[PDB]
């Protein structure tokens, strides 16, 4: 019935914990937006 | 990974590296979704086309790793097999249909600045983020070209690859092979009038295809690494496993037993 | 102004008592000393007792002293690092209930020639075990039990002629094994169990090249990338491996990693891999 880590999933320690960003994670951000 | 570059240290901490043990080779990649579960493609365990079937004794998983061959002191952690679980309808046969497999470590595993967990897409995260256009995240250390022919460069990376690939719509993905395409899968890739290149490649699979949510600012697991023709050829792309529409029968065997 | 040095960085201390004829500790060091070196003195006996205060003391260096007694009295419950290489023990002495915060342990170059029974018992959080110039010749089942954490364990230069079956039970975390030079003939069954073992040295050994040396003989061709051949410090085990340094009767030309069993039993059990070719091209 279980496994252990969730709702601290998907934050990586060396970024999102320490507010850093990877140098191409915006390249992913920007294709949210329509491109027309 | 192809035309990809090499990987931040601990910029995919859920990375997971499918080890064979004798002889010692790097079958895989795979994703840590808990202290003791990992997710990767089925046909990289049983493929019964190619005599392959791997047993838990016969694997070993290191996680939390940058680098393909150095052993990583303090960094990585090598983890035994408890149990392999197949999805019971994985189709090798024909497509690789249902191109999952859960594993489930002998001993829970413990985080650090390498060792983190990536989370699954719920109903929302799934429909607002598998949109085409929108850009996905491949990560492995499989081969940099297709190795099986005469080509120049390197054949694998010294370091985790990483690439950005675009969600491709399904007519454009299913017009561009005469491989037949179920539900339980998507393509990815730029398009031969888009310039950039990038595409998972042989050992690549079971690598996770993720994407950050802009919303709770969270990475989810989309998809797995399950097959394509060629590697980065033009007007060729990459399939990977749905995750979230198996989600049921993961949900399932994860939450079977008790602990 | 004592007898040694005292200096700093942070908050420790370090005091160096190195080569200064002495046959007990200077009294009276800094009371927030955490690194303490009394190496090359003349501490035929010593007294852990006699380190009681000091509560912040994580790190001894009681080497080339000539110890041959060492009486384990008080408890340093911040001890980490012991270093008692080169010197005259002839047996080890039982930290267990005394150094529970002891995770480098090294009795390297001294004069035992077998291990206590609970030996280890009670140092269950230990990393690092240096044993490395004895003349040890057996080793005692479970004699790393107590120490499921051991990272890496030296064995080389003793007179080992067989190793228990199951010693390496456990260790979850052992990477380095070293037991070159030594006069070993062969290796037990299961020896090396399910573990990946980035770094092994086992040249400079009489390998008697058999039937039962068939084991040890496709662990060495799986693991040919792992095998490495000792040189010194600094050197940084990581340079070029080295499998064709293990070889039979410690015979030149005769690699064990390149025996055929020709007339053996089981002709599918032992070695039956190398059943597909492989061309590998990776870079820098
Ligand atoms: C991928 O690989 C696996 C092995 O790597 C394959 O499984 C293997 O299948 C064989 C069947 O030919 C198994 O044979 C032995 O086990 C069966 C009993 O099976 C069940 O119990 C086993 C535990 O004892 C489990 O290991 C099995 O998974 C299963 O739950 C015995 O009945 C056999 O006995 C036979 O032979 C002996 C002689 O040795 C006779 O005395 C008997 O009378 C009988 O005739 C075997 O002992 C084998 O154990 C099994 N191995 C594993 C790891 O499961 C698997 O099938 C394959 N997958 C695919 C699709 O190919
Ligand atoms: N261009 C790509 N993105 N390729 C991804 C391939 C990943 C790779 N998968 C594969 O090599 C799988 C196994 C069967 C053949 N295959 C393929 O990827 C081929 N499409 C052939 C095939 C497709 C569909 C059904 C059967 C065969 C793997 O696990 C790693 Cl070794
Ligand atoms: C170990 O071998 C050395 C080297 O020949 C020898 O001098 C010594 O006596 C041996 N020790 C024991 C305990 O047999």
């Amino acid at each position: 019935t279980f496994g252990s880590g969730e709702a601290d999933c998907g934050l990586r320690p060396l970024f999102e914990k320490k507010s850093l960003e990877d140098k191409t994670e915006r390249e992913l951000l920007e294709s949210y937006i329509d491109g027309r | 990974i192809v035309e990809g570059s090499d990987a931040e240290i601990g910029m995919s901490p859920w990375q997971v590296m499918l080890f064979r043990k004798s002889p010692q080779e790097l079958l895989c990649g795979a994703s840590l979704i808990s202290d003791r579960w990992v997710l990767t493609a089925a046909h990289c365990l049983l493929y019964p086309p190619w005599d392959k079937n791997f047993t838990e004794n016969d694997l070993l998983v290191r996680i939390g790793k940058h680098s393909r061959t150095r052993y990583e002191r303090n960094i990585e952690k090598i983890s035994m097999l408890e149990k392999i679980y197949i999805h019971p309808r994985y189709n090798w046969r024909e497509n690789l249909d249902r191109d999952i497999a859960l594993m489930k470590l002998k001993k829970p595993v413990a985080f650090s600045d390498y060792i983190h967990p990536v989370c699954l897409p719920d109903r929302e995260t799934a429909a607002s983020l598998l949109q085409a256009g929108y850009k996905g995240r491949v990560t492995g250390w499989g081969n940099l070209k297709e190795t099986w022919t005469a080509n120049v460069g390197k054949g694998q990376p010294s370091v985790l690859q990483v690439v950005n690939l675009p969600i491709v719509e399904r007519p454009v993905c299913k017009d561009s092979t005469r491989i037949r395409i179920t539900d339980n899968m998507f393509c990815a890739g730029y398009k031969p009038d888009e310039g950039k290149r990038g595409d998972a490649c042989e050992g690549d699979s079971g690598g996770p295809f993720v994407m950050k949510s802009p919303f709770n600012n969270r990475w989810y697991q989309m998809g797995i690494v399950s097959w394509g023709e060629g590697c980065d050829r033009d007007g060729k792309y990459g399939f990977y496993t749905h995750v979230f529409r198996l989600k049921k029968w993961i949900q399932k065997v994860i939450d079977q037993f008790g602990e | 102004h004592p007898i040694c040095e005292v200096s700093k960085v942070a908050s420790h201390l370090e005091v160096n008592c190195d080569k200064r004829n002495l046959t007990a500790l200077p009294p009276d060091l800094p009371k927030d000393t955490t690194i303490l070196h009394l190496s090359e003195n003349l501490l035929y006996t010593f007294s852990l007792a006699t380190l009681m205060p000091y509560t912040r003391l994580t790190q001894l260096n009681l080497d080339r002293a000539e110890l041959t007694k060492l009486q384990v009295d008080g408890t340093l419950p911040v001890l980490g690092t012991l270093d008692l290489s080169h010197n005259q023990l002839q047996s080890l002495p039982l930290l267990g209930q005394t150094l529970p915060a002891l995770t480098v342990l090294d009795v390297s170059f001294n004069r035992l020639t077998s291990l206590p029974l609970g030996a280890l018992r009670g140092l269950g959080e230990l990393q690092e075990l240096y044993l490395k110039g004895n003349e040890l010749k057996t080793l005692p089942p479970g004699l790393l039990t107590p120490t499921p954490k051991l990272e890496k364990l030296s064995l080389a230069n003793n007179n080992l002629t067989e190793l228990p079956a199951g010693l390496l039970n456990g260790l979850e975390n052992l990477d380095t094994l070293l037991l070159q030079e030594n006069s070993l003939y062969t290796i037990p069954k299961g020896f090396f169990g399910s573990h990946l073992l980035p770094f092994a040295f086992l040249h400079g050994n009489p390998w008697l090249c058999n039937c039962e040396i068939l084991y040890f003989r496709r662990w060495l061709q799986d693991n040919a990338e792992n095998v490495y051949v000792w040189k010194q410090g600094v050197d940084v085990k990581a340079m070029t491996s080295n499998v064709a340094s293990v070889q039979c009767d410690n015979s030149d030309k005769f690699p064990v990693y390149k025996y055929p069993g020709k007339g053996c039993p089981t002709l599918g059990d032992e070695g039956d891999t190398d059943l597909y070719d492989y061309y590998p091209e990776e870079d820098t």
